[PDB]
């Protein structure tokens, strides 16, 4: 008669690591950490990303007139922008604190287009010639920015202080743009905004604005040797913007009200496909579908996802040191 | 192990005790069987499923790396967010697979003690009435039926009852 | 005859929690974490904060005619500004690198009031004329900033070149203000500058300033579509300041001999009373008095400290398990 | 437990020891009483009072956000500065939490290994000269006056002195 | 200590041992000697470099703080950066110096429960036929010569073999 | 016959601390920090230093007249800068973007400096007389930068509109430097310019600068109330820079192609001696020669070094507790 005392044991060959000693093979163990994905953009509660297919963010709300697809109001859970994308600022010229426009637009859920300055606004100018062949549609050879309008003088007489002005009466921020034109040379100059100083002067109860146009001839981009100097702001609800230039603007036309998240906001530089799909967790490189504490996919994400470390593995050990017999 | 139970005086498992992490093996009249002690295997589960619980609700935050761009003119602050975040992954790498390492080496420890402690558990309620055979099975001088067995088990095991056939068999 | 081993038990109630089980009483534990504070403001090391009450930071060291309260010389230990203080800038206008501004004067201690530039300074114009009723006084319905003077034309001559120097012979490094008038028209523009290209520049061993007037017609605040862009500047200690223009000038008046902190600095933005107290930690929601190693109050505070974090309890088990019998 | 004395084979404690953490009762004819083993507890509020105060040593730096502004065109350093501090906030919060959970069950495992480190202390003194309970009491089979009990207590157990009345009694 | 047998019940080290940590003194009638324990000693060597060169490999990688300047009206990235790179440093300093004085702790404990354990070896083996004198040493009832002290080492020790000879001496 | 257990003992008296006890002294220990150093520089990769010696990183890239030392193509592990170095910016001014150009110059590993515009480039204006006695050489009382070249008219004709072009057909980027002259009055800009409003423009495929003089009194730096504002750019591989100016003009010169570093990349400022040796691990304090883990000599370093902390000794317990008999 004999009763005897011991441990569990099973056919797992599962192992753990310790301080003490690598490759214990346990009975029972956990995996804290997810390495799989699935590598595809899906919809973050409920609601779909925007794709911005062959555009850049500065095509989109610049209005570039091959980005028409995207033209209007969007909704979206994130941004998904296309590493190749070609329809960008097709006037060449730099847009102002680029970098902090694109992490406002990121910040946002929402935007929804409307004429903020009609082409009635500016008086005793031209609205109707600002095209462009560097600006070309997909069926027009010479067009130009659907938000902005490039004034040009009427065919003889002189250009003479337009003035222009809005009172955003709404809820919403208003994100707006606008720009000055460099001409290449004077030549150019006169022959567009006539002569004398010229300037651009815009201002709120919070902001203040004044350019003036710098003649030169720089490199040749798209045909081009003459810039743009794009600009944006943001009108704040119950401020009021005042719009004044005697040349060289272009002039703010459309614009958008902006709808700023409540949540993080996402802005993915991806080739991945976007898919009929829901999600919880959005990783820049693939969908998550887990319950673990730990992911090693990537350390940009939305929505709810696990902590990103650069581990393999992390395995706890749960039962026993695993001793089978024989 | 630390408290030289599992793989120690006991040198292996029993796949044969598929019910629970600690056990007992019975050999008598009517047979031998395999039978976990369920108060040690749940109180062990209970602990160890609050360790697991506990790691992963401290582990429920995490470090937000952006998708923010610098222009040529911010290298300085753009480096600044490069090495912030790839700070906060070293030390959260660090953390994990530290904590990891540790629980996993007190997590066995934790099983090597209960077995032991069961052991004992046995060794006290039988005292001299059984033969320690140091494999942590004891041989009853005195029959030992299924009625006795599950009183050793559930520690009600009566000594002074078995206790004058035991000295008779044992001198 | 007996001897038995045995532990302490007591009457014990409060718990811990462990990896391995949550709630266990034991005899013994102490709480690391403090979660009270005194809602209220004190004296840090026996020093007394700047109440800046009813001002905001531009308005006390722009000196609006409303802050005369905290005009002079003032030392702290630290700065509270209310929410909704109404005296900052009154006219209207930009000051411009605001956060680094507050960021400086948070890094001080004291500052000395002293005349920079008398009105006698400036030669050919007038130093009399320069008020507003955008900035009114308790008393008086048109004043001016007590640190600057805004400079006009003579009856009817012009605007001529006036200059100013300052050599800062002391040990101290001085902050100090100007500013760049914004006429809304050509007219008002002519009426106090005169005509012709006008222009502010300033300069020192280490700083350049140049700025003119751009003049255009801003959204009414304060009853005024002009605006001025204030400026400030550090004149380090053995360096001199040269100043010249020849109209819009918002000359630089009193200025400030600036004591840097050796320690920490604090600017709290608070509701909360300023009482005769004395305290070695001073949060921005109140005081601490503890000997605790955690608190979960805020992580903005001044002086001596706990550590913040989110926890609401850090209670360390000392004494062993409570199971008192029966 | 894991060296099973508290709430082990020693089922509670003792309200009536209120001078020690860990100690005797003893009964002999001179009546009986609690006595704190005062080794034993002085080491343990030493080593106890050493880990409570290493810890507030190791947290005694403070990581210290700032009140700083940002305009609208800073968006991107604001949020550099957000995300630097709620780190921090969220490390060292792990850390704390985490340190708390880890050295309560150590500090309650080392008390209960205190408990069975003493009961093992005189179990290897009386030897068979007394009946060991199972309960941490140990019956003896002569009789032991305040200072046989005294010389149990302080590690001075006279065995030899009490061989040849303990195993008359005993057999 | 926590297993009660580093200044323990066996009250100091031997400095004649040097060629272990963890070992034997025999006396027989060929003399007297020390012997380490060969497997015990092996195992704690390859547990404690694991734990050694874990240690390192958890901290090899560095936070780098830079050279870079900031200009006067850069008051706030610049504090940032210095906050920032503050920040890691009490982090990684925490976090070495905390673990080092809980690995210590835990490292000694471990050494402890390696002699309890080899302790607890032999007397399983020895039994009855030697007697414990209370301070890791055991008397036997019996004539012990090299090759039967090996066995008790190399844990093969024949109880049956010496049962006779040490009752009669015993009893 | 008797047998015996025990522990090892020895003659250490190394001691470490647990949580529940200082000063243990123990068997065996390691040390896992290292707080010694080689107060010295050496060679990383079998890479040396670049000693700047009496010349700042401004007079170096600069071309500073003293700097000729360092003049040329040079090949770096990392830079040496010496505190008291007099050699920067002999004529008065600010370099912009100075803190950006150092963090770039610091991720570099080499520069070749070639001719990127001939004098032969400005045509119509005076190449030869750009000197100043702010700029001395070590043989002549006045000199100018090696990089730059100071135009001004010929003896009386007008200032005419130079230009300047350079497409970059390299694969390597180039680092280039111009500059805009400030005259203190109005005289010394027409002797040296002539008349009428004066311009500086530059532009390429991704950059715009546009610049005019600031004439006004500065205090006297090194003999000059003049300032010279200099310029720095990076002309990418395939794009091409234009210069067009009618004076004021500081004009390019020499340029550096330049070899981005790999590699992390260093810039120490310090006095210690670069010697002739070899190191994997370059501290700003000195060299460290270690296979420990952790170090508390320096959070500024190069190479492959040890982790930082503030620790003064982080000893590991290996064996166990010492305690020799007798
Ligand atoms: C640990 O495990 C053991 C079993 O191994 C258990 O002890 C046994 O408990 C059962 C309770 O059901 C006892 O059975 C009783 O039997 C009597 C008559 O049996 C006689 O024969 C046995 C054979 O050995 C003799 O040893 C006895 O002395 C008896 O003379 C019976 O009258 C009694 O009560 C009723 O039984 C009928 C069926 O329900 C009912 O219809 C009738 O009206 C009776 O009223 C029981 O059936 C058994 O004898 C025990 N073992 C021994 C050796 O005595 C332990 O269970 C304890 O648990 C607590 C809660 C008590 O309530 C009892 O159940 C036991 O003391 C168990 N311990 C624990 C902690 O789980
Ligand atoms: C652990 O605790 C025990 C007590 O339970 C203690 O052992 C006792 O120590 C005391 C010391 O004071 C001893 O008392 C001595 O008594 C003799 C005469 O007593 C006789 O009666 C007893 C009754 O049982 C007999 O057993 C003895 O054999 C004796 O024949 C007395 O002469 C002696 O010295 C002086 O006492 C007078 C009072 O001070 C003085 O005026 C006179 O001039 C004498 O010189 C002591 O008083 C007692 O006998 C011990 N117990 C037993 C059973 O023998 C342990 O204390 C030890 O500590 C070390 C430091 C030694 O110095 C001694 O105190 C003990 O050996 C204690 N151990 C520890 C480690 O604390
Ligand atoms: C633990 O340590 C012990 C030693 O303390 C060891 O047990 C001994 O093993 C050796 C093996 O070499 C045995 O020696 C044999 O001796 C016989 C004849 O010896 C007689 O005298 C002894 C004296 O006490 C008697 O007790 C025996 O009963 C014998 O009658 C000899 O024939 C034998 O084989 C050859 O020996 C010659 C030399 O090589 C060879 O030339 C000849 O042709 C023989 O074929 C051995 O030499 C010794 O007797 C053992 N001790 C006792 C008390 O019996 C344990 O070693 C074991 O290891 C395993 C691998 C086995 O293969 C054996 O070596 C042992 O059983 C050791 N255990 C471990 C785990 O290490
Ligand atoms: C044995 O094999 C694997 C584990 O190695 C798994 O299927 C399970 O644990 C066992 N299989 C069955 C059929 O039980
Ligand atoms: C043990 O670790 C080694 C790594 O060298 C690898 O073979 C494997 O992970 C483990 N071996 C097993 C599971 O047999
Ligand atoms: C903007 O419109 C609102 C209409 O409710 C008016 O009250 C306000 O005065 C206007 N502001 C300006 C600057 O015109
Ligand atoms: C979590 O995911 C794992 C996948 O391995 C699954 O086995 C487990 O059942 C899941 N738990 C819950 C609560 O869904
Ligand atoms: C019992 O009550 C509380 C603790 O629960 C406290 O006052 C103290 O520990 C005890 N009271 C007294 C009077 O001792
Ligand atoms: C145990 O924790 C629960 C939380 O669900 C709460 O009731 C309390 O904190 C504890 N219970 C007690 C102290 O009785
Ligand atoms: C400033 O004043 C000091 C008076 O000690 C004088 O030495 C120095 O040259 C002055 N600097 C200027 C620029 O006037
Ligand atoms: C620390 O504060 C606590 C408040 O709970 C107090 O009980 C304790 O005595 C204080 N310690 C010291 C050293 O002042
Ligand atoms: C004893 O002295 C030191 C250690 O304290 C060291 O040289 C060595 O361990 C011993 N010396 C010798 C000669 O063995
Ligand atoms: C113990 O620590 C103290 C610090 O107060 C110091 O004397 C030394 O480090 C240690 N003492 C020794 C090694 O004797
Ligand atoms: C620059 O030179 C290359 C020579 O291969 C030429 O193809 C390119 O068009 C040039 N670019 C400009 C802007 O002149
Ligand atoms: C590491 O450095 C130490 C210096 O104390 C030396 O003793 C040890 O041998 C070195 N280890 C290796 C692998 O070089």
């Amino acid at each position: 008669d004999k009763i005897c005392i011991g441990y569990h044991a099973n056919n797992s060959t599962t192992q753990v690591d310790t301080l003490l000693e690598k490759n214990v093979t346990v009975t029972h163990s956990v995996e804290l950490l997810e390495n799989q994905k699935e590598k595809r953009f899906c919809k973050i509660m409920n609601k779909a990303p925007l794709d911005l297919k062959d555009c850049t963010i500065e095509g989109w709300i610049l209005g570039n007139p091959k980005c028409d697809l995207l033209l209007g109001d969007q909704s979206w859970s994130y941004i998904v922008e296309r590493p190749n994308a070609q329809n960008g600022i097709c006037y060449p010229g730099v847009l102002n604190e680029l970098e902090e426009l694109k992490a406002f637009i990121g910040s946002g859920e929402r935007v929804e287009r409307f004429e903020m300055f009609p082409k009635s606004t500016w008086a005793g100018v031209d609205t109707s010639r600002g095209v462009t062949n560097a600006c070309p549609s997909y069926t027009i050879d010479s067009s130009f920015y659907r938000n902005l309008v490039w004034i040009v003088k009427t065919d003889s007489a002189t250009y003479p202080v337009i003035k222009g002005t809005y009172n955003n009466t709404g809820t919403q921020p208003i994100l707006y743009f606008w720009g000055v034109h460099h001409p290449l040379d004077t030549t150019v100059q006169d022959n567009l905004y006539g002569s004398g100083d010229k300037y651009v002067r815009m201002g709120t109860e919070s902001m203040n604005f004044a350019k003036s146009p710098e003649i030169a001839a720089r490199p040749a981009v798209n045909g081009q040797r003459s810039r743009i100097d794009y600009y944006w702001s943001v009108l704040r609800p119950g401020e009021t913007l005042n719009v004044e230039s005697n040349g060289n603007l272009i002039a703010p036309w459309y614009a958008y009200k902006f709808v700023s998240t409540n949540k993080k906001g996402a802005v993915f530089k991806s080739d991945l496909p976007i898919e009929n799909c829901d999600a919880t967790c959005q990783t820049i490189t693939g969908v998550l579908r887990t319950n673990k504490t730990f992911q090693n996919v990537s350390p940009l994400w939305i929505g709810e996802c696990p902590k990103y470390v650069k581990s393999e593995s992390l395995r706890l050990a749960t039962g026993l040191r695993n001793v089978p017999q024989i | 192990g630390i408290f030289g139970a599992i793989a120690g005086f006991i040198e292996g498992g029993w796949t044969g005790m598929i019910d629970g992490w600690y056990g007992y093996h019975h050999e008598n009249s009517q047979g031998s069987g395999y039978a976990a002690d369920r108060e040690s295997t749940q109180k062990a589960i209970d602990g160890i499923t609050n360790k697991v619980n506990s790691i992963i609700n401290k582990m429920n935050t995490q470090f937000e790396a952006v998708d923010h761009e610098f222009s040529n003119l911010e290298r300085r602050i753009g480096n600044l967010n490069k090495r912030m975040e790839d700070g906060f992954l070293d030390v959260w790498t660090y953390n994990a697979e530290l904590l990891v390492l540790l629980e996993n080496e007190r997590t066995l420890d934790l099983h090597d003690a209960n077995v032991k402690n069961l052991y004992e558990k046995v060794k006290s309620q039988l005292r001299d009435n059984a033969n320690d055979l140091g494999n942590g099975c004891f041989e009853f001088w005195h029959k030992c039926d299924n009625e006795c067995m599950e009183s050793v088990k559930n520690g009600t095991y009566d000594y002074p009852k078995y206790q004058k056939e035991s000295k008779l068999n044992r001198q």
